[PDB]
């Protein structure tokens, strides 16, 4: 999942 | 007291911004990017976003009456992360590591 890169 | 504690609060936030913790602190440096793919529902779920730069700005603008208010914003930041994300999300483990730092310093603050 994207927000934590 | 009120005065001394908020100076400690500034020190705590400074440590949270330090290289020492950057590996897990960085998702919290700036407001969550609600324009990015995956975050289209962020504002539906999180009514009061918070991040370290906003807290730094609040301290500097003297918007906290005491350590308690500063602490409430730091914990808001963490709670937003716990609320929005699945508990197995990598960003949740990062929040906990950063929160370990905050809670320990905040607690050890003189009284």
């Amino acid at each position: 999942t994207f927000k934590s890169i | 007291a009120g005065s001394e504690q908020l100076k400690c609060c500034s020190g705590i936030l400074k440590e949270m911004f330090a290289k020492k913790h950057a590996a897990y602190a960085w998702p919290f440096y700036k407001p969550v990017d609600v324009e990015a793919l995956g975050l289209h529902d962020y504002c539906d779920i999180i009514k009061h976003p918070m991040d370290m730069s906003t807290i730094k700005s609040k301290l500097e603008a003297r918007e906290y009456r005491d350590a308690q208010e500063f602490g409430a914003d730091v914990r808001l930041m963490f709670s937003n992360c716990y609320k929005y994300n699945p508990p197995d999300h990598e960003v949740v483990a990062m929040a906990r590591k950063l929160q370990d730092v905050f809670e320990m310093r905040f607690a050890k603050m003189p009284d």
